RNA sequence: AACGCAGCUAGCUGCGAGAAUUAAUGUGAAUUGCAGGACACAUUGAUCAUCGACACUU
RNA sequence: UUGAAAAGAACUUUGAAGAGAGAGUUCAAGAGGGCGUUCAAACGAGAACUUUGAAUCGGGUUCAGAUCCCCGAAUCUUGGAAAGCGUCGCGGUUCCGGCGGCGUAAGGGCUGGGUCGGUCGGGCUGGGGCGCGAAGCGGGGCUGGGCGCGCGCCGCGGCUGGACGAGGCGGCGACUCUGGACGCGAGCCGGGCCCUUCCCGUGGAUCGCCCCAGCUGCGGCGGGCGUCGCGCGGCGCCUCGCCUCGGCCGGCGCCUAGCAGCCGACUU
C-alpha cells in the first residue's frame, strides 16, 4: 500500500489499463480515495469535502467506482 | 449393439478410435452413477463396458503387429520383439546351416567309405 | 479288467477328477438315459441332459409317471430341477427338490442343432461295433 | 381427539369432493391422449386443471388446505409406478399400442383421494386389444375386483393377498413383491395397518398383522407384471418426494435449508414433484442431503425387464357400517380385452363371479332387506 | 440427552473453556439438536447458551496490606526471611549513588559552580566513599568554596 | 618451435565423438500413452462436506490417479468438459486415493458443471 | 517382492491400468451367495478347457 | 465331519433382550450352525458409575483441516475500521443459520532561580466578505375535503352437490333441508392519490464569525463608597487582593552557608 500525497499523480496512477477498481470511503473527518491496481492499492487521504465531489465527478470512465459510506 | 470382434477387424484406426474414445465416455459416466447409489441396470454394464473397451484395443494392437511384421520380412535386422522367442539358451544355439557342418577332410573320409548294409549269415 | 498303465483305479484320485472337475466335463457327467421308445426313433442309449427337456424321476420319494420338463440344470452342485417337483418349505414359499440326472429317463428331446450332431455322432459309432463281429 | 372421523356429512363431502374432481380429470385426460402426446405435457396439464379447480372451488375461505394431493405419474408399457419428468429429463413422444398408467390425487382439508388407471393408447374402436397385455390387464382387472370385494370388516390383509396370488397366478402372471397399499387419515397419506402383496420372509416375518375395522378409508393398489412380479429401479430419478414430519434434524448447507423452508412455505408433509421450484438445480442439490438424512421420503420410479406390461389399479374404498364402499374408479371397458388364459379356480370363479351381478345399484343390497320377513 | 458434542462447539464459539459454558437445563431438546456451529450460534443470542462470568479472585486482601507495608507495618525484625543482602542488593545501592552523585558533580560543573580542578578532584571523592549521601556532597562544596575563595582574598 | 607445450600435466586430448544411427529400432513401435485424460480422472465425490465446496466454494472434487500431477488434472478437466479451471490442489488420502480440489473460473458455475456430469 | 484389479469382496486364488482377463481354436447352453444383462445356439455362441495371437504398473 | 436334500425351524405366547413354552420339517433334533463426593431433573426396561444444573501475514470459516480453504494486504501514519471485540436493540424460527446503535527520622527526580521599555506569537477594534431561524423559492409527504378501492361485517335471492323419510311377491320413481360458489341491498366500516396546508433543501439582510486596515496590550475577578432594576441581573474609582497573556532583543535587573513549587519510589 502507498500513499499518494498530492491529487495530480493520483489520476494518472488511477487511469492506467490495469488500475481495476475505486473504492471510496467517507471517514468522520475525511476522505480516502483507494485504488486497486496489479501490485498496490495506493491511498489518497484528503480532507476538504468541496473537493472529494469535485474528484469523484473527475473520474475515468470504465473504472469500478463502489462507494464505502 | 454387438461389440464383435471379428466385425471390428476390416476396419481404419479413426472408426476404431472414435469406437473407442466414446466407449471410454459411457464407463465414466457409469463410474458417476455407481457413486450415487445406482442400479444393477447401470451397474453390471460396468464389465460390458471394460471388456468391450479392452477388446477394441485388442483388435487395434493385433492389426498394428500385424503390419510391423509385413514390413520387416525381408530386413537383415528386425526390432527385439519382431525376432522370435523361445527361449534365452535356444538362440544360443547354432542356426540350422552351422549345426552340421563337415570339413573337407570329413566329407572325403564319408565319400569314400560309406556305411554298407551288409548282413552276416550262419 | 483294466491293462492301461495311464489311467488309474485309485480311489482318491477318481474323486478328486469327479468333485472339482471343470464345468464342461461336469456336463456329461450329468446323462441321463432314454425311453425304451425313444432308442428305437434315434440310436442311442444316453444323453447329456438339458435346460428345457420333458423328463421323469425313476427313483427316490418323487417317483411317478409326470412327464415334467427340466427347468433348471445345476452343475456346480451336480443337480437339477424339475417343474411340478416341489416341496413345501415350512415358512409357506416353495422351493424344488433338486435330484440327480442318473435317476431320470427322458421322454422328450429338445431338439435343434447342436443336438442332431451329437445325436448322429453317437448313432454312427453304434454301426461301426457292429462290422467287428462278421 | 380433535381431528374429526367420517362421523360428520361434511367429511364424507368433501371425500366425495375430490374424489368426483380427480375422475374429472381423469376422464378427461384419459380422453385427451393419442399416439404422440408429450408426457411431461400431461402431468403440466394435470398439475394445471387441479390447480385451475382448485382455485375454483373454496375460495371465499382463506385457509382452507386443498390441491394436489399426489402429483400426476404417466408410467410406460415396462415402468411400474410414479413416473412424473423434468424440464431437463428426456420425454416419451406416445405411440400407437403402448399401456399408459395415469395416476394422480386430491386432497382437501387433509382428507386425499388417489387414482390410477391402465390402459392402450388408440386402440380404434372398431379394433381389439389381443395377447400378453390383455391378460395381464384382466389380471389386475379381477385382482381389483378382488380387493373391491374380498376386503371386509373383521378380516386381515392375508386374505386378499393370498387371493390376488390365485388371481395372478391364474392369469399366469405375478404381483410385484413388496408394495403397500395405504391407511388414509386426516393429513396421513399412509398410516400403518395396510395391505402387503407377495411379501419376502424379513418384510412378513415384521408386516404386523391387523383387522380391518369400521370408519375406515383406504387406498388400494395393484400393480401386477406380465413377468416375475420383481421390480427394481434401473437408475430413473426420482421427482416425487414426501415431508416426514417426525425427523428432526438441522441441515448443514444453506441450499438444502432453503429447499425445506419453502417446502414447509408450500406444502406440509405432502407429495410434490421437483418441476414445481422451476428453478431445480438449486431443488436438486437440495434435496440430496434432504433424502439422505431421511427427511424426505422417495417414490422411486421402478422398470422391469424389456418386454414386460405391468398393470396398475388403484382406488380408495370407504368403511361405513355398511362395509366398504367405492368412491373412485377409473374408466375402464373390460371387453375389449381379448386373453384366454383366466381364472380358472372354481370357488375363485363363483367368488368374482358372484359381485358381477351385484354391481348394478347401491340401494338394491338395503331395499331387500324389508323384504326379509315379508315371506 | 447427552451434551458432550454440544458442550464442546459451544467452548470454541465462545472462545472460553467448557468451565464457562452454561447450557440451559430446562430447555435440553431445543440444545440438543444442535449439530453445527451456526446452530448454537443460534443459541447464544437466543440467551439459552450462556458464557458465565469469571471466578473472583479479587485483590482486597492483599492491596490493603500493600497500602500498610508501604508505611512499614508489617516488616519488623521478624517478618524477613532473606539477607539484607538478598533483600536489597548492595551492589545496587552503590550502583546508585554514583548515579545520583556523579549527575549533581556534572550539574556544578556547566552551572560553573565549580571548576574542572575542582570537579576532576571532587570526582574521586566521590569514588572513595567520601560523601554519604547528597545533603552531605553538597556542603561539603559550599565549605570548599568558601575558603578557596578566601585564598584569592 | 611447433610442438610446445608450456602446460606441465599430459592432459587427455578431445576426440570425436559421433552420435548413435542406429540400423534398427529397438522396439517395434513407440508405446501408446496409457494415462490419456479419461484415465487421469476416475470419478467425482459426492460426499456431504464435498457439497460444501461446489456453491459455497466454487469448485469439483474428483478422484485422480496417484500418477497425476497437478498441470495433468488442470488439462484433463478443461478437456473433458470445455472449462475454464482457476487453480488445482491435491492430497492422498488415507485409502490411497489422490482427492483433487480443482476450483473452476469465477467466469465458469459449479453448480452447472456438476449438471452436465450428474452428480447434482 | 511391492502395490493395484469384482456390481455387492476381507482372506486364499487368479490377473496387470486390456487388470478374477482380450483375441484365436475346440466345445455347445450356461455362471450362481444376491442381482443384472447377453445368449435365433448358422445372420454365430453362454460356459468351461486349451493357448499358437496381443498385452504385461513399480 | 448337521442331514439324503436346508426341507436351517412359518405361526402363537412370556421377556427390552439373550433365552424359553406349544407348533412345524425330518426315519432321526437322544442330527439345531464347532451340529455323526452430595442433591435434583432428563433419556432409558434398567442409574453409585451417563448427561444437564447447584454446592507470508491478518480476519472469517468445519462434526472433524487450516500460516494450506475463502476474503484482503503483500513478496505516528498507508494497511485501518469497511475487520475484530464489549454492550444495546429489532426481525425470525431448518429462507429466518439475518441486520442496526453506541463504544474501544534518613534515603530522589522534574521546571523557573527576576526589574523595566522596543520586536514577535498575539489579544482587540473599524471598512468589506461568509453561515442562518424567519418573509420567500424548488418542492416530498401520517394533516383538513372528494374519487376508483377492501373482491369485508350483517342479512336476502337463485343455481348446483350431498343427505334423509317412505314402498312393492331380484325390480324403480316422486317429495324436503343444507354445503360450495355467485349476484344483490354501499346498512356498516379499513388502505392510497389531487388543492392551500404539515414538513425540509437554497440565495440575500440582523445576529455570530473571518479577510483587509490600526497599537504590542487585551479580556476578566474581589472588598469600601454610589446603590438602580424589567427568572435574569447590572454599574464608576482606589486597592498593602489581582492574573500584569507570553517569547526574543535592549538602558534596564544579580539567588551565591541555596530556594520555590510539582511529582515519586521502595527500604533501614
Amino acid at each position: 500500500p502507498r500513499k499518494i500525497e498530492e491529487i495530480k499523480d493520483f489520476l494518472l496512477t488511477a487511469r492506467r489499463k490495469d488500475a481495476k477498481s475505486v473504492k471510496i470511503k467517507k471517514n468522520k473527518d475525511n476522505v480516502k480515495f483507494k485504488v486497486r491496481c496489479s501490485r498496490y492499492l495506493y491511498t489518497l487521504v484528503i480532507t476538504d469535502k468541496e473537493k472529494a465531489e469535485k474528484l469523484k465527478q473527475s473520474l475515468p470512465p470504465g473504472l469500478a467506482v463502489k462507494e464505502l459510506k | 449393439a454387438k461389440i464383435k470382434a471379428r466385425d471390428l477387424r476390416g476396419k481404419k484406426k479413426e472408426e476404431l478410435l472414435k469406437q473407442l474414445d466414446d466407449l471410454k465416455v459411457e464407463l465414466s459416466q457409469l463410474r458417476v452413477a455407481k457413486v450415487t447409489g445406482g442400479a444393477a441396470s447401470k451397474l453390471s454394464k460396468i464389465r460390458v463396458v471394460r471388456k468391450s473397451i479392452a477388446r477394441v484395443l485388442t483388435v487395434i494392437n493385433q492389426t498394428q503387429k500385424e503390419n510391423l511384421r509385413k514390413f520387416y520380412k525381408g530386413k537383415k535386422y528386425k526390432p527385439l520383439d519382431l525376432r522370435p522367442k523361445k527361449t534365452r539358451a535356444m538362440r544360443r544355439r547354432l542356426n540350422k546351416h552351422e549345426e552340421n557342418l563337415k570339413t573337407k577332410k570329413q566329407q572325403r573320409k564319408e565319400r569314400l567309405y560309406p556305411l554298407r548294409k551288409y548282413a552276416v549269415k550262419a | 479288467m483294466k491293462f492301461n498303465p495311464f489311467v488309474t483305479s485309485d480311489r482318491s484320485k477318481n474323486r478328486k477328477r469327479h468333485f472339482n472337475a471343470p464345468s464342461h466335463i461336469r456336463r456329461k457327467i450329468m446323462s441321463s438315459p432314454l425311453s425304451k421308445e425313444l432308442r428305437q426313433k434315434y440310436n442311442v442309449r444316453s444323453m447329456p441332459i438339458r435346460k428345457d427337456d420333458e423328463v421323469q424321476v425313476v427313483r427316490g420319494h418323487y417317483k411317478g409317471q409326470q412327464i415334467g420338463k427340466v427347468v433348471q440344470v445345476y452343475r456346480k452342485k451336480y443337480v437339477i430341477y424339475i417343474e411340478r417337483v416341489q416341496r413345501e418349505k415350512a415358512n409357506g414359499t416353495t422351493v424344488h427338490v433338486g435330484i440327480h440326472p442318473s435317476k431320470v429317463v427322458i421322454t422328450r428331446l429338445k431338439l435343434d442343432k447342436d443336438r442332431k450332431k451329437i445325436l448322429e455322432r453317437k448313432a454312427k459309432s453304434r454301426q461301426v461295433g457292429k462290422e467287428k463281429g462278421k | 381427539q380433535q381431528e374429526q372421523t367420517i362421523a360428520e356429512d361434511l367429511v364424507v363431502t368433501k371425500y366425495k369432493m375430490g374424489g368426483d374432481i380427480a375422475n374429472r380429470v381423469l376422464r378427461s385426460l384419459v380422453e385427451a391422449s393419442s399416439s404422440g402426446v408429450s408426457v411431461l405435457s400431461l402431468c403440466e396439464k394435470g398439475d394445471a386443471m387441479i390447480m385451475e379447480e382448485t382455485g375454483k372451488i373454496f375460495k371465499k375461505e382463506k385457509e382452507m388446505k386443498k390441491g394436489i394431493a399426489f402429483p400426476t405419474s404417466i408410467s410406460v408399457n415396462n415402468c411400474v409406478c410414479h413416473f412424473s419428468p423434468l424440464k431437463s429429463d428426456q420425454d416419451y413422444i406416445l405411440k400407437e399400442g403402448d399401456l399408459v398408467k395415469i395416476d394422480l390425487g386430491v386432497h382437501v382439508d387433509g382428507f386425499i383421494a388417489n387414482v390410477a388407471h391402465t390402459f392402450v393408447v388408440d386402440v380404434a374402436q372398431g379394433t381389439q386389444v389381443t395377447g400378453r397385455k390383455a391378460d395381464v390387464i384382466k389380471a389386475a382387472h379381477l385382482c381389483a375386483e378382488a380387493a373391491l370385494r374380498l376386503v371386509k370388516p373383521g378380516n386381515q390383509n392375508t386374505q386378499v393377498t393370498e387371493a390376488w396370488n390365485k388371481v395372478a397366478h391364474s392369469f399366469n402372471c405375478t404381483p410385484i413383491e413388496g408394495m403397500l397399499s395405504h391407511q388414509l387419515k386426516q393429513h396421513v397419506i399412509d398410516g400403518e395397518k395396510t395391505i402387503i402383496q407377495n411379501p419376502t420372509d424379513q418384510q412378513k416375518k415384521d408386516h404386523e398383522k391387523a383387522e380391518f375395522e369400521v370408519h375406515e378409508v383406504y387406498a388400494v393398489d395393484v400393480l401386477v407384471s406380465s413377468g416375475e412380479g420383481k421390480a427394481k429401479d434401473a437408475g430413473q430419478r426420482t421427482t416425487i418426494y414426501k415431508r416426514d414430519p417426525s425427523k428432526q434434524y438441522g441441515l448443514k448447507m444453506k441450499t438444502s435449508r432453503a429447499f425445506f423452508s419453502e417446502v414447509e412455505r408450500r406444502f406440509d408433509a405432502m407429495p410434490f414433484t421437483l418441476r414445481a421450484f422451476e428453478d431445480e438445480k438449486k431443488a436438486r442439490m437440495g434435496v440430496v442431503e434432504c433424502a439422505k438424512h431421511e427427511l424426505l421420503q422417495p417414490f422411486n420410479v421402478l422398470y422391469e425387464k424389456e418386454g414386460e406390461f405391468v398393470a396398475q389399479f388403484k382406488f380408495t374404498v370407504l368403511l361405513m357400517p355398511n362395509g366398504p364402499m367405492r368412491i373412485t374408479s377409473g374408466p375402464f371397458e373390460p371387453d375389449l380385452y381379448k386373453s384366454e388364459m383366466e381364472v380358472q379356480d372354481a370357488e375363485l370363479k363363483a367368488l368374482l363371479q358372484s359381485s358381477a351381478s351385484r354391481k348394478t345399484q347401491k340401494k338394491k343390497k338395503k331395499k331387500a332387506s324389508k323384504t326379509a320377513e315379508n315371506a | 440427552s447427552m451434551l458432550r458434542l454440544q458442550k464442546r462447539l459451544a467452548s470454541s464459539v465462545l472462545r472460553c473453556g467448557k468451565k464457562k459454558v452454561w447450557l440451559d437445563p430446562n430447555e435440553t431438546n431445543e440444545i440438543a439438536n444442535a449439530n453445527s456451529r451456526q446452530q448454537i450460534r443460534k443459541l447464544i443470542k437466543d440467551g439459552l447458551i450462556i458464557r458465565k462470568p469469571v471466578t473472583v479472585h479479587s485483590r482486597a486482601r492483599c492491596r490493603k496490606n500493600t497500602l500498610a507495608r508501604r508505611k512499614g507495618r508489617h516488616m519488623g525484625i521478624g517478618k524477613r526471611k532473606g539477607t539484607a543482602n538478598a533483600r536489597m542488593p548492595e551492589k545496587v545501592t552503590w550502583m546508585r549513588r554514583m548515579r545520583i552523585l556523579r549527575r549533581l558533580l556534572r550539574r556544578y560543573r556547566e552551572s560553573k559552580k565549580i571548576d574542572r580542578h575542582m570537579y576532576h578532584s571532587l570526582y574521586l571523592k566521590v569514588k572513595g566513599n567520601v560523601f554519604k549521601n547528597k545533603r552531605i556532597l553538597m556542603e561539603h562544596i559550599h565549605k570548599l568554596k568558601a575558603d578557596k575563595a578566601r585564598k584569592k582574598l | 618451435k611447433k610442438k610446445i607445450r608450456t602446460s606441465p600435466t599430459f592432459r587427455r586430448p578431445k576426440t570425436l565423438r559421433l552420435r548413435r544411427q542406429p540400423k534398427y529400432p529397438r522396439k517395434s513401435a513407440p508405446r501408446r500413452n496409457k494415462l490419456d485424460h479419461y484415465a487421469i480422472i476416475k470419478f467425482p465425490l459426492t460426499t456431504e462436506s464435498a457439497m460444501k465446496k461446489i456453491e459455497d466454494n466454487n469448485t469439483l472434487v474428483f478422484i485422480v490417479d496417484v500418477k497425476a500431477n497437478k498441470h495433468q488434472i488442470k488439462q484433463a478437466v478443461k478437456k473433458l468438459y470445455d472449462i475454464d479451471v482457476a487453480k488445482v490442489n491435491t492430497l492422498i488420502r488415507p485409502d490411497g486415493e489422490k482427492k483433487a480440489y480443482v476450483r473452476l473460473a469465477p467466469d465458469y458455475d459449479a453448480l452447472d458443471v456438476a449438471n452436465k456430469i450428474g452428480i447434482i
